[PDB]
RNA sequence: AGUUGAGAAGCUUGCUGGAGGUAUCAGAAGUGCGAAUGCUGACAUGAGUAACGACAAUGGGUGUGAAAAACACCCACGCCGAAAGACCAAGGGUUCCUGCGCAACGUUAAUCGACGCAGGGUUAGUCGGUUCCUAAGGCGAGGCUGAAAAGCGUAGUCGA
RNA sequence: AACCCACUCCCGUUGAAAAGGUAGGGGAUGACUUGUGGAUCGGAGUGAAAGGCUAAUCAAGCUCGGAGAUAGCUGGUUCUC
């Protein structure tokens, strides 16, 4: 179906109040001091102080 | 699902061609009107 | 409903799902390291481990049974000759899964599957 | 005629196929006038280069249409000829 | 303080707000880390803008890369390219291909 | 922004603007838009929602590259095979091949392309046209017919 | 079976498609099907006849002029006191 009246700025912006981002699962490698996602192989290829690739 | 326009060249020239229009009197008037309007093609 | 049902479809039919793991194992037993998707790696550990366990007993029947499900001469040769003797005293746990970032094109959680000793 | 000998050959055609033909075989590629026949272009090479040609093969090449903001512009058409010389003589 | 702009970016304006508000008011040390592992397309563009902004402060000024804090981030809307898309029963609808202007501003205070 | 009139409205200055404006009084109007499912450009809500085009099928390794699910090669898988294979006639008109590239498209990215720039590439006594002949049919000297345009038609010459 | 046609269910209705698709269906040596060329045109043609078809338009097409037809009928008609 279609609408009978357009939604105003307040009504539109209220809907997208629950639309945010969060990925703060970072961790610092003990050896290389490289930032990486937790429980993930680091971009260089180290996981808990061990080269794997 | 045959559409209305099935292209051809021999049929196109024998109907809408320069010699087809120039042969009859009405087609010559069409040529004169199309030239007076100043169209670039004049023959389709 | 899925109550205590094991196995994930991966949006593939049964034959594609079977043939995909059959071709993932045969590739894993050539390179010993694969960059694959994490859900595909969580299911690959239920296919390669039975083959590695089967490889610990060399026999005509065992080699034929292995070939029946990982059909490749090179993989059967790699088994029963290098694998199954290296892991002759390791009870289970023949490979590990290490998550590795996300895919570039899509966002698919990737994971490295690696044999435990290499 | 005295003319129609300095107007049938428009010059050599430099290429990779033409270069390979000149070396492997005794065929030379030329840009010829669009209204030039096979008889004119064999009596012109023998006159202006002092050689002997066994036969000539000709083809008409269409011009590439280049699109630019203003319409589609067609490049000039031209004719090409493979002047096949005798085992001796070279069309330089 | 120094600024950096990207006038004309393929991603639309609305999608890039959700990354801009995620880093508005943080330090550049972790602002680059949040976008280094964010999963959205806007993160790659915005990190390219942020590193250029940091390099501008480093070169044109004596500001160290440690004390900088991203102060002002706003994503405007740029030119939208209009193209048609055929649909059912002959009807054709118009499709806009939006862009945005990203302005990351860092301050050494 | 301030201020003056019942009102239409008028007056003075901050900033921007960077070259013309017309005390007062009279004329001449294309003379004052909120609506005509009004006409033309721009921008919204729907909404970051539906869809991304058949349910042949994809999984690894190497290379390049700033960046690989889609680019190249190798291994292995699936599909068509009276076609998803080859060759002609229409039709299209360089989309064919090689270098330099991805601002745009390609329903996503792209190092790739039927995409942009620059070059190259179609060779005939024997294969198809032209040249010879004619069918349906077109035109048609003379000639009949018709207010005029023009219609019919013989000799004739065009038409695969 | 190719080929032609379109009897039934479902899907689709902003569709892959301005009339299609998966299943099933009728004819398939003839009143057959089809490639190329040609003839019949607007109160005029064709029609195993539905008022069907005549370039997605048909109880008489498309385009240009009479023409800014006519509308005792809708709608709209803009500054102040
Ligand atoms: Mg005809
Ligand atoms: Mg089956
Ligand atoms: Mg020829
Ligand atoms: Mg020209
Ligand atoms: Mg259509
Ligand atoms: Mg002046
Ligand atoms: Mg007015
Ligand atoms: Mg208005
Ligand atoms: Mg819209
Ligand atoms: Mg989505
Ligand atoms: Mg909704
Ligand atoms: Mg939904
Ligand atoms: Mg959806
Ligand atoms: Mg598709
Ligand atoms: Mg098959
Ligand atoms: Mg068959
Ligand atoms: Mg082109
Ligand atoms: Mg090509
Ligand atoms: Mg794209
Ligand atoms: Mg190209
Ligand atoms: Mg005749
Ligand atoms: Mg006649
Ligand atoms: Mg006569
Ligand atoms: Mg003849
Ligand atoms: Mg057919
Ligand atoms: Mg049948
Ligand atoms: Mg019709
Ligand atoms: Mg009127
Ligand atoms: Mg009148």
């Amino acid at each position: 179906a279609v609408q009978q009246n357009k939604k105003s700025r307040s009504a539109r912006d209220m809907r997208r109040s629950h639309d945010a981002l969060e990925s703060n699962a970072l961790s610092v490698e003990k050896s290389t001091g490289e930032v990486h996602l937790r429980h993930h192989v680091s971009p260089d290829g180290f996981y808990r102080g061990r080269k794997v690739v | 699902m045959k559409r209305t326009f099935q292209p051809s060249t021999l049929k196109r020239a024998r109907v809408h061609g320069f010699r087809a229009r120039m042969a009859t009197k009405n087609g010559r008037q069409v040529l004169s009107r199309r030239r007076a309007k100043g169209r670039k093609r004049l023959t389709v | 409903m899925r109550h205590r049902k094991s196995g994930r479809h991966l949006s593939r039919t049964s034959a594609h799902r079977k043939a995909m793991f059959q071709n993932m194992a045969v590739s894993l037993f050539e390179h010993e390291l694969i960059k694959t998707t994490l859900p595909k790696a969580k299911e690959l550990r239920r296919v390669a481990e039975p083959l590695i366990t089967l490889a610990k007993e060399d026999s005509v029947a065992n080699r034929r049974l292995a070939f029946d499900r990982t059909r490749s001469k090179a993989a059967v040769g790699k088994l029963f000759n290098d694998l199954g003797k290296r892991y002759a005293n390791r009870p289970g746990g023949y490979l590990r899964i290490l998550k590795c970032g996300f895919r570039a094109g899509d966002n698919a959680p990737m994971a490295y599957v690696e044999l435990v000793d290499r | 005629n005295q003319e129609r000998v300095f107007k049938v050959l428009l010059g050599p055609h430099i290429s990779e196929k033409a270069t390979g033909l000149a070396d492997g075989k005794s065929q030379f590629v030329f840009k010829v006038a669009t209204d030039a026949t096979k008889l004119e272009i064999k009596k012109a090479v023998e006159s202006l280069f002092s050689v002997k040609v066994q036969r000539v093969t000709t083809l008409n090449v269409k011009g590439k249409t280049k699109r630019t903001a203003r319409g589609l512009g067609k490049r000039n058409d031209w004719k090409k000829a493979y002047i096949a010389l005798q085992p001796g003589q070279d069309l330089d | 303080e120094v600024a950096a702009k990207l006038s004309g970016a393929r991603i639309s304006a609305q999608k890039a707000r959700l990354v801009a508000d995620q880093i508005r008011g943080k330090k550049v040390g972790e602002a680059l880390n949040l976008l280094a592992f964010s999963s959205k397309k806007a993160a790659e563009i915005m990190k390219k803008v942020l590193e250029s902004a940091v390099a501008n402060a480093e070169h044109n000024e004596g500001a160290d890369v440690d004390d900088l804090k991203v102060s002002t981030v706003f994503v405007n809307e740029g030119r939208s390219l209009k193209r048609i898309m055929p649909r059912a029963k002959g009807r054709a609808d118009r499709i806009v291909k939006r862009s945005c202007h990203i302005t990351v501003k860092v301050a050494d205070k």
